[PDB]
């Protein structure tokens, strides 16, 4: 014999918008690791107010990423001033991003020149991940505007209570790697630490940056999924983004509700 | 009173609301008796015997009562008992009234007459009604009552053309219902919410009649609101000083003489009491009270109580039966028809073979519902509020015909429809309160109401009431029923909110008021007459008999709570209040303080949806809600699926609520009728609480939570979420289609790119792919763009334009649809600048265009963001990105020049005793401007800039200047420009002493009467003037020598080229410049001006060497100026104004104590409320009357000279008060007590900034903006009024200092640090007022193609500001291609518009040339749109008809204001007027000018305001006559011309072509007119021929009047004339004829023209008219100006040899009646 008891569904992406909600509290905490030994090309400058938005609209178990444009400062070739963030059509995972194939395009970029991407990630890596290396080595293939010496990854970890940001380069040889490499799990055969190296980059507040958004939609479809295609194309405006529980993210829940 | 003592307000508190019971015993009448039954018993209570009239009272005839109040009895034959008591009372006087009477027995009618009583106040003779004379405020407890009153006074009322309305929801964009409206019936809750606010042009300054409805609503929870409403009501007449009405409807109930004194009514005169014997019909009760305890079977003992009595009646009586939901209606109705069924007993209800069977199946049958028709064959029915209209008249007309029997319904239909029934069952008394979170019991109105509708009542000659309800509560419903439940005061658990409210207003601004306010409450009354029911020991009293204490601490107790929870801030010793912005938003939208307190704990910007929706739940609103038991299985079932996560347990009330609202938006249907009832309860209050929390944060600037919380006031309002298609909110939609467009999931903007067949397509159904698109562009959608236009490098002017992109329609957009335009910074973080936007829909298809300004940095941030998003509409917004990437910024202003540490200038470094003579007693020494520019003024002719701050004496350097022209040339010309009259005035009295009284040259100060100011030109040897009678007369410089004689031209306050009339002074400005260059003989140019951050521009426009420009700026003012300026939070104005009250005082006390002080204050109003606010508190104060400096007697001889008491008093205590509509003497009177030292301080209005003869140490500016009513909203001050304000914080020979504090709304105050103390930046704004002087300068011959356009373009100022700040004039670059192209595009659209206008002609695309109609709006200095409109209206056959209309229709005249207190005055003047206007609008300038202009024509003389505005109108009349008389003349048209020539005359004397030429002599009047044309005297030359003696015997007149008489009749011209035709022995057709006329004055010109109603001197002008009258043809004419002797001649052409008889005329345009005909002949060959 036994007893008798009833099933409450526990959705889990409602612990995580509730989480969500407090992510501001780390943008007062944020810290760029700077144990390189020497910079690797050259510095890169994060404007402080798209870093935290960027970190404000992420969630704590799905990655998200924004591509990164930029300029050098007029007598300052090595520096790079990164000067805009282009959210697009996106989803993601613990572990990786999906991005469409097709890169931002928009006449308010074309003065600018692609320094890569940011994404976050849940927790801090000593490592640049093999996941970061195939995507930075494939959308290097694809694009030929994207130079190996001037791209970088930022990866923005959640350390408890505050952010940390690392930012990585790839090397010839972790190109070569990461464009063949479709073993898409935690370790590749191949894999290497020898396939990036570490560039200094520093935050600053003595400039802003912007954002572009795509125009016909928004950049979150984790709730959305089917609707996401990586040929899918889209174009961009000047406006800044929604956060990732914004309800014209999820609009499912909002019509399914009024259902029942 | 110090020792005070905290109270606990919830201890007082009656916890039973209503159901409190004060009486201890309740005696029934005789006859009563009691039944003992099983679990229940019974008590019986027989029905009444009437006194049948008592002593000698007889039943009044509608025909006795006064006429005008017959009307609204029409149909009725004499009032009943009680409006025959009450008529005397309440139609014969005005003294405040109580009736108690029971339910039904005719009050209302004794409210009907009370109100017409009020409208009577307002039949002018016409026979029609003042309607915007009064208002009438009816009070009524509940909606549906409120709605029933509506109609049916609507209909008693509607043979006086009065509007009867109730007010509903929206009012923000909804007050003209309170203007189109004379009787506003409302609830107690809605009208404490409206006065709540007050505002300015409130229309509750109208209110002459209150009628508080139902009064014995005291005693219920609702009561604290009938005594807020009251107290508010008798302290605004305390206050204003206004009377208002009072009358009180109650029920027969004990303390009535209580609530007569809290009415304020005499006992003696206004008090009646009519017991329950005066019910129209006598009521039989029956209570029967259940004794059985536990539930379930107490539930079917009642159901078999309702039965047996229902029993009692079938088919001998109706039965309504009352029960408490709508669910229970139907379910009752059941109950009994099926427990009928049960015992075969339905046969009883409807006899057999009845028409009433047959009727009854019918309209079962062919009417329909759910239960109605299950039902209505029966005999029984149901009726509540969710039941369509139709069925609800079905039940009602169905009920009245006696069809129905057993009718089951709510308390609805008790208040809202008027259908009774032989017997009343109220079945149970027991009903949920969500507010109070449990069952209650029944209120005292409802069960008052309902069995009122007890007993037909002209069918019945009884009612049988039956009340069935717990045993306990015999005794209550026992006293309620039988005039012994007394009405207690409800008030002391509201009392913080109220206090509040009134803190609010203004009303109450410290403790000694709120004791004076509490006083009124009916709580204090009930106090003082039983203070052991309020806690007040009977000893208590006697040692504090007026409870002064009490009070006190009652207001402490509140005080306290309203300052810890922040609404308040509370000075204990002092007792003060200060308002905050908090405090007013919990009154304004009607949130209780704890509530508040709460949303300023936990409101933060970072906050989330699901954040907000927990603020939410949080509120004090909610505070009794639980989370029981029974609910708690489906609130989980809900919990899981809620789209906003709820971090709270299900076991905590927060959880319950934010999925109750949840569940609302998604339109979920939820099981339990406390969740329901819940559920409606927290959302009826959503929407205001919400409206509240995005007000707060909306005014904090937080970007990202105004979005999210806008939003959710509208997901409630509209009950659907964002991810909805939008074209749900059309209604009219069917919803299978936009379920399926939601689900085909793609933007809906892509739905704008279609047409009908596209969508038909995308969405599967083109069946309707029309009907969607519609919709589709019914949707509210604006398109923004922008003009960035540059100040500085760090402040940004914006121009938005806003075009509207979709089609109109008012059954869904009704009058109009509101915005919130939004201006949020690069991270769409903080709102920078937001305002309302209102698209009224007769402007739903026209560019709108808004101005602002936001800071700006460097390096410039990437972008702005603009949002116009709908207030209303979900899914409704468009966002502009504004980016820097291509804005240019102007350079930063350079540095000032040094001020140099010279030697102080002596006096006698003017080396001349004569000219020394003009200062040497003022001081000793020049200040160091004047000492650093008298070198280069002085001694040199170079052309010289002064920029300094108002206060530096910059006057005197250009007396230096004259100087030097009367050293030169012993009869130099100087010509002094000033913007402002009011200056120019100052300046001529002081110049005139200086210049003609001492050096013995001639002042002159222009009038703007061209003849006068060229005489004046040519003998002045100082001319001073405003821009445009410079304007006027330097236009004519290629024609007059004296023009361009001039030596000396000084321009003074040239920063106002910046403002709205800059173009004017900037155009003569650079003609000066350009005549100069053309003569070649140069013209000195002086300039004055405020400290500019771009000088060197304004030197360089002008011809300044840089040496002789110096450019000072603020801090070298000779006496140092200490500014300071406070920011004030409050966003909403009235309440801004009343928490800078006090801080004024604050401010003289810590600046200027014993110095003279200023106050500059935003309208007139406020001048008097502020000197009166100054003198309050300084008498709260210790030092009372501290700001008198003389005696209280030396002042007297001064002060009857006053007519206004209140100045009267406040000067008495030492503060005067300027404003406009104060007589001249009395404004000389209070500025000679202020210079004097006698009054310490001023308030003076903003308008009267610049004509101001006295100074102070201290100037306050309280607040900054002024209400602007043709425009209906609040506008900035210029900074230009603000510099001047400041100036007058300056008294170089008394002071060390100057003091200025500036208070302003916060969002300004960054705004002015960057504005006064740094130096001004100004810009052209030429470029948007081009065309009349383009054409002027066509007329001129100045411009002659379009190649000289641009280059006279060169010569301005605006030319040079384009280099310098491309972008603020819309350039994009600075090449000479650049301005190029802008210039000719300028010149091509200016010139495209004058000759579409037919005022210029344009030949080969590139030469220009003068027409007449240019011609003509050049020369009498008129708008040459004007003169379009005049070539449109005038034809052959106008006359003084059209020609008044005609005139009316000027640019010049649709500046004139239209104020909603004139739209009857100007009604009725309308009628008293000769000539009968055409279709009248009345919201327009141009028909406001024609009837101001038939009442000036017919000397009816009306207010101050109206005078001010026909003695401006007046000033360009002359033109426009003249304007339409050239046109007329150049026309051929002889009848039109002479009319208009007429009319001159007319407007000048101030009569009519009808009236008599003696009407224009001094001291005459209509009888002196009789007895004059009654026998020998007709005209002027009558009186002058008549004896000496004989004119005093007919004139009945003093000897001073007869020297003003004579005065008029010797210069009222009489001229000899003559006329010869030259050669008229030759004549040949189609030659030559030259007549000559010829004009002797007999006495020669003494002076001007006699007109004391006309403002301006003018001088007589003369028209010499040759033509036919037959022909209507006028040949030639002339215009002639008389000095004794002169010639004119006249040439014309001859026609073919016929019959030509002419005629000469000679016409005046000043005086009525010298207008001489001469006819003559001609032999043509
Ligand atoms: C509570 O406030 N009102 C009911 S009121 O209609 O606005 C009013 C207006 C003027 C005067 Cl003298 C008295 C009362």
């Amino acid at each position: 014999g036994s007893m008798t008891q009833t099933f409450s569904s526990k959705t889990e992406w409602r612990v995580r918008a509730i989480s969500a909600a407090n992510l501001h509290l780390r943008t007062n905490h944020i810290y760029v690791s700077s144990d390189d030994i020497k910079e690797t090309g050259y510095t890169y400058i994060l404007p402080k107010n798209v870093l935290k938005k960027f970190i404000c609209i992420s969630d704590l178990r799905a990655q998200i990423a924004g591509y990164l444009y930029g300029v050098s400062p007029p007598d300052n070739p090595q520096v790079k001033e990164i000067r805009c963030i282009v959210m697009v059509p996106q989803w993601g995972t613990h572990q990786t991003v999906h991005l469409p194939g097709q890169l931002p395009q928009h006449e308010y970029l074309k003065e600018m020149e692609p320094l890569g991407w940011i994404h976050t990630q849940p927790n801090e890596s000593p490592q640049l991940s093999p996941q970061d290396v195939t995507t930075h080595a494939k959308i290097m293939a694809d694009n030929p505007s994207w130079d190996g010496e001037k791209t970088i990854i930022i990866t923005c970890s959640f350390t408890p209570g505050s952010c940390t940001l690392t930012a990585y380069k790839l090397t010839p040889s972790g190109y070569e790697w990461g464009r063949q490499n479709t073993d898409k799990g935690n370790n590749p055969k191949g894999y290497l630490p020898s396939h990036y190296e570490r560039v200094q980059m520093l935050l600053s507040d003595r400039f802003l940056g912007f954002f572009m958004v795509p125009a016909q939609s928004s950049w979150n479809y984790n709730f959305m999924g089917v609707r996401h295609d990586p040929n899918m194309k889209y174009e961009l405006q000047l406006a800044n983004p929604k956060e990732f529980y914004h309800e014209v993210h999820r609009p499912s829940h909002f019509l399914n509700f009024a259902l029942l | 009173l110090a020792p005070r003592q905290v109270l606990d307000l919830e201890d007082l508190v009656f916890t039973q609301g209503s159901h409190f019971m004060a009486n201890k015993r309740c005696q029934l009448p005789d006859g009563s008796f009691r039944r003992q039954r099983k679990g229940y018993e019974e008590v019986h209570v027989p029905a009444l015997k009437p006194k049948p009239f008592g002593s000698e009272e007889q039943l009044l005839p509608v025909e006795k009562l006064p006429k005008y109040a017959q009307a609204g009895f029409e149909g009725f034959k004499t009032l009943n008992r009680i409006q025959s008591k009450l008529y005397r009372a309440a139609l014969e006087t005005d003294e405040n009234l109580l009736l108690c009477a029971p339910t039904g027995a005719g009050k209302t009618n004794v409210a009907l007459m009370c109100m017409l009583r009020e409208i009577g106040k307002h039949i002018n003779m016409d026979g029609t009604i003042n309607v915007d004379d009064f208002k009438i405020i009816y009070i009524a407890p509940m909606r549906s009552l409120v709605q029933e009153m509506v109609g049916s006074f609507g209909k008693r009322l509607a043979t006086y053309g009065i509007t009867v309305a109730e007010l509903t929801g929206d009012h923000q964009l909804c007050k003209e219902e309170i203007s189109a409206t004379q009787i506003i019936v409302c609830t107690p809750e809605k009208w404490d919410i409206i006065t709540r606010k007050g505002g300015e042009r409130t229309y509750t300054q109208l209110v002459r009649l209150i009628i508080l409805d139902e009064i014995h609503l005291l005693h219920d929870d609702r009561g604290p609101v009938l005594e807020a409403l009251v107290a508010r009501a008798i302290r605004n007449i305390e206050m204003t000083q206004e009377d208002v009405r009072l009358i009180g409807l109650s029920a027969t109930l004990p303390n009535y003489e209580d609530v007569a004194t809290f009415l304020r009514v005499d006992p003696a005169k206004g008090l009646f009491y009519f017991d329950n014997s005066f019910r129209p019909v006598p009521l039989e009760q029956t209570y029967v009270g259940i004794t059985e305890k536990k539930a379930i079977k107490r539930f079917q003992i009642m159901n078999e109580i309702v039965y047996e009595k229902i029993m009692e009646h079938a088919g001998k009586n109706q039965v309504l039966v009352f029960v408490h939901s709508r669910k229970e209606t139907g379910k009752t109705a059941r109950a009994i028809r099926d427990m009928c069924l049960e015992k075969d007993t339905l046969g009883l209800f409807l006899r057999e073979g009845s028409a009433s069977t047959e009727v009854l199946r019918t309209e079962a049958e062919q009417c329909k519902n759910l239960e109605l028709k299950d039902l209505l064959p029966y005999g029984f029915a149901i009726h509540h509020a969710g039941m369509t209209r139709v069925d609800r008249t079905l039940v009602e007309d169905l009920f009245a015909d006696k069809h129905i029997q057993v009718l089951v319904s709510t308390a609805t239909l008790a208040w809202g429809v008027n259908l009774p029934a032989h017997t009343v069952i109220i079945k149970g008394t027991q009903v949920y309160s969500p507010e109070k979170g449990r069952w209650t019991e029944l209120g005292a109105l409802d069960i008052l109401q309902m069995l009122g509708r007890a007993g037909r009542p002209q069918y019945d000659t009884k009612g049988e009431g039956i009340l069935i309800t717990s045993h306990g509560e015999l005794q209550y419903y026992l006293s309620l029923l039988n005039q012994q439940l007394p009405i207690e005061s409800q008030m002391v658990s509201k009392l913080p909110d109220m206090l509040n409210a009134e803190i609010v207003l203004g009303n109450v601004q410290n403790a000694k008021d709120a004791v004076n306010w509490l006083g009124y409450a009916y709580l204090y009354i009930r106090m003082l007459r039983s203070p052991t029911l309020y806690g007040i020991s009977h000893d208590d009293l006697k040692g504090d008999p007026l409870l002064d204490q009490r009070r006190l601490d009652l207001v402490h107790t509140a005080a306290l709570m309203l300052d810890k929870n922040n609404l308040v801030k509370y000075d204990k010793k002092t007792g003060n209040f200060q308002v905050t912005e908090l405090g007013r938003i919990a009154s304004h939208y009607y949130i209780t303080n704890d509530t508040v307190q709460t949303y300023n704990q936990l409101l933060k910007p970072t906050l989330s949806e699901i954040e907000l929706f927990r603020v939410f739940s949080l509120s004090s609103e909610f505070k009794n809600i639980t989370v029981r038991e029974e609910e708690k299985l489906e609130l989980q079932k809900l919990l899981e699926r809620v789209p906003i996560p709820v971090k709270e347990s299900i076991e905590e009330p927060s959880a319950k609520i934010n999925v109750l609202l949840q569940a609302f938006i998604s339109q979920l249907k939820l099981e339990g009728f406390a969740l329901m009832a819940d559920m409606v309860y927290v959302t009826q209050s959503a929407g205001r609480l919400m409206r509240a929390i995005f007000e707060i944060v909306l005014n904090r600037g937080w970007a990202q939570l105004t979005d999210k919380t806008l939003n959710l006031c509208k997901m409630i309002d509209k009950r659907m979420w964002q991810s909805m298609c939008p074209l749900r909110q059309f209604r009219k939609l069917p919803e299978e289609v936009v379920k399926k467009i939601e689900k085909k999931n793609f933007p809906f903007e892509r739905l704008y790119d279609l047409n009908h067949n596209e969508i038909g397509e995308l969405i599967r159904m083109p069946k309707m792919g029309k009907t969607i698109h519609k919709y589709v562009h019914l949707f509210p959608k604006l398109e923004l763009s922008v003009h960035l236009q540059p100040i500085t490098r760090s402040t940004l002017k914006v121009e938005l334009t806003i075009t509207p992109d979709f089609q109109w329609d008012e059954k869904v957009h009704g009058s109009s649809e509101a915005f919130w335009i939004l201006v949020e910074d690069v991270d769409s973080e903080v709102i920078l600048h937001h305002e309302y936007f209102l698209l009224k829909a007769k402007y739903a298809q026209d560019e709108h265009l808004i101005t602002f300004f936001v800071p700006v940095f460097e390096p410039l941030p990437p972008q702005y963001f603009i949002r116009v998003v709908s207030d209303r509409w979900l899914s409704c917004e468009t966002q502009l990105p504004v980016s820097f990437r291509h804005l240019i910024l102007p350079e930063k202003y350079p540095p000032p020049t040094e001020l140099l540490d010279l030697q102080p200038l002596p006096v006698s470094a003017l080396r001349n005793s004569a000219f020394e003579s003009l200062y040497q007693d003022k001081f000793p020494f020049f200040n160091p401007i004047q000492t650093q520019v008298f070198n280069t003024v002085y001694n040199s002719d170079d052309n010289v800039f002064v920029g300094a701050p108002t206060g530096s004496g910059k006057t005197i350097c250009a007396e230096f200047a004259i100087l030097r022209m009367l050293l030169q040339s012993s009869e130099g010309r100087c010509v002094y420009i000033t913007p402002m009259e009011a200056l120019a005035e100052q300046v001529y009295m002081d110049w005139y002493e200086k210049f003609q009284d001492r050096l013995n040259k001639k002042v002159v100060l222009l009038t703007g009467e061209t003849s006068t100011d060229l005489k004046l030109l040519g003998k002045g040897n100082i001319i001073i003037s405003t821009p445009e009678k410079w304007d006027i007369l330097s236009r004519r410089w290629k024609q007059r020598k004296n023009v361009q004689n001039i030596n000396l031209f000084v321009v003074d306050e040239v920063h106002l080229i910046g403002g709205e009339n800059g173009p004017v002074l900037e155009v003569i400005c650079s003609r000066m410049r350009y005549i100069s260059s053309q003569i070649e003989r140069p013209i000195r140019i002086v300039a004055l001006s405020s400290s500019l951050s771009n000088a060197k521009d304004v030197a360089h426009w002008l011809g300044c060497s840089a040496t002789s420009t110096f450019n000072f700026h603020p801090n070298v003012r000779p006496v140092p100026l200490e500014l300071h300026i406070q920011g004030f939070n409050i966003s909403h104005t009235q309440t801004r104004l009343l928490s800078m009250a006090k801080p004024v005082y604050h401010a003289i006390t810590k600046h200027s104590p014993k110095k003279p002080v200023i106050v500059f204050v935003p309208s007139r109003k406020q001048t008097r409320l502020t000197a009166i606010d100054i003198l309050t508190t300084c008498a709260a104060d210790i030092q009372r009357q501290r700001f008198l400096h003389c005696t209280e007697k030396d002042l007297i001889p001064y002060l009857e000279k006053l007519s206004d008491s209140t100045l009267k008093e406040t000067l008495l205590n030492g503060v005067g008060y300027l404003h406009e509509g104060l007589s001249p003497m009395e404004r000389r009177l209070v500025e000679q007590l202020f210079s004097s030292g006698a009054i310490q301080v001023v308030v003076a209005s903003r308008s009267l900034c610049w004509g101001m003869n006295v100074a102070a140490h201290l100037v306050i500016i309280m607040d900054t903006q002024y209400y602007n009513g043709k425009i209906h909203a609040y506008v900035d001050y210029p900074i230009y009024d603000v510099l001047q304000m400041v100036g007058h914080a300056n008294r170089p020979l008394q002071d060390d200092e100057g003091r200025c504090v500036i208070m302003c709304q916060g969002s300004k105050k960054d705004f002015f640090k960057k504005f006064l103390y740094e130096p001004l930046p100004v810009e052209s704004h030429l470029d948007h007022c081009m065309h009349d002087h383009f054409n002027a300068e066509i007329v001129t011959k100045t411009i002659e193609n379009k190649q000289d356009a641009v280059d006279y373009l060169t010569w301005t100022f605006l030319y040079r500001r384009m280099t310098q700040n491309p972008n603020y004039y819309n350039l994009q670059g600075i090449s000479h291609r650049h301005l190029s192209d802008h210039l000719s595009e300028l010149v091509e659209q200016t010139l495209s518009d004058l000759e579409q206008s037919k005022c210029i002609s344009i030949e080969d695309e590139m030469d220009v040339a003068p027409l007449n109609l240019g011609m003509i709006a050049a020369y009498y200095y008129i708008n040459y749109t004007t003169i379009e409109l005049f070539s449109m209206s005038l034809n052959a056959k106008t006359k003084v008809r059209g020609l008044i209309e005609i005139i009316s229709n000027a640019a010049e005249y649709e500046n004139i204001p239209i104020r909603h207190h004139e739209d009857n005055l100007l009604r009725q003047l309308a009628q008293k007027v000769p000539h009968k206007l055409n279709n009248p609008k009345f919201n327009d300038p141009h028909v406001k000018t024609n009837l101001l202009l038939q009442a000036h024509l017919s000397r009816m003389q009306l207010s101050a305001e109206l005078q001010s505005d026909t003695e401006e109108i007046l000033s360009k009349a002359i033109r426009l006559i003249q304007a339409c008389v050239d046109v007329l003349s150049s026309n051929g048209w002889l009848s039109p011309a002479l009319a208009a020539m007429e009319l001159a005359q007319m407007v000048t004397q101030a009569m009519w072509s009808k009236d008599s030429y003696l009407k224009q002599l001094p001291h005459f009047t209509s009888e002196h007119i009789k007895r004059c044309t009654d026998k020998g005297v007709e005209s002027v030359f009558d009186i002058m021929e008549m004896e000496d003696e004989e004119r005093n015997a007919l004139l009945q007149l003093t000897d001073s009047q007869i020297a003003d008489v004579a005065r008029f009749c010797n210069r009222y011209p009489n001229i000899e004339l003559s006329y010869e035709v030259v050669d008229k022995d030759s004549i040949r057709s189609g030659g030559p004829v030259v007549v000559l006329v010829q004009l002797e004055r007999e006495e020669e010109v003494t002076g001007p023209v006699i007109a004391p109603l006309f403002p301006q001197k003018r001088e007589e002008g003369w028209w010499v008219v040759i033509g036919d009258a037959k022909s209507n043809s006028l040949i030639s004419i002339k215009r002639l100006t008389l000095q004794q002797k002169a010639k004119v001649k006249l040439d014309f052409v001859a026609p073919a040899t016929g019959a030509h008889n002419y005629t000469l005329y000679f016409m005046s345009d000043a005086y009525m009646g010298c207008d001489q005909e001469y006819k003559f002949s001609v032999d043509v060959k």
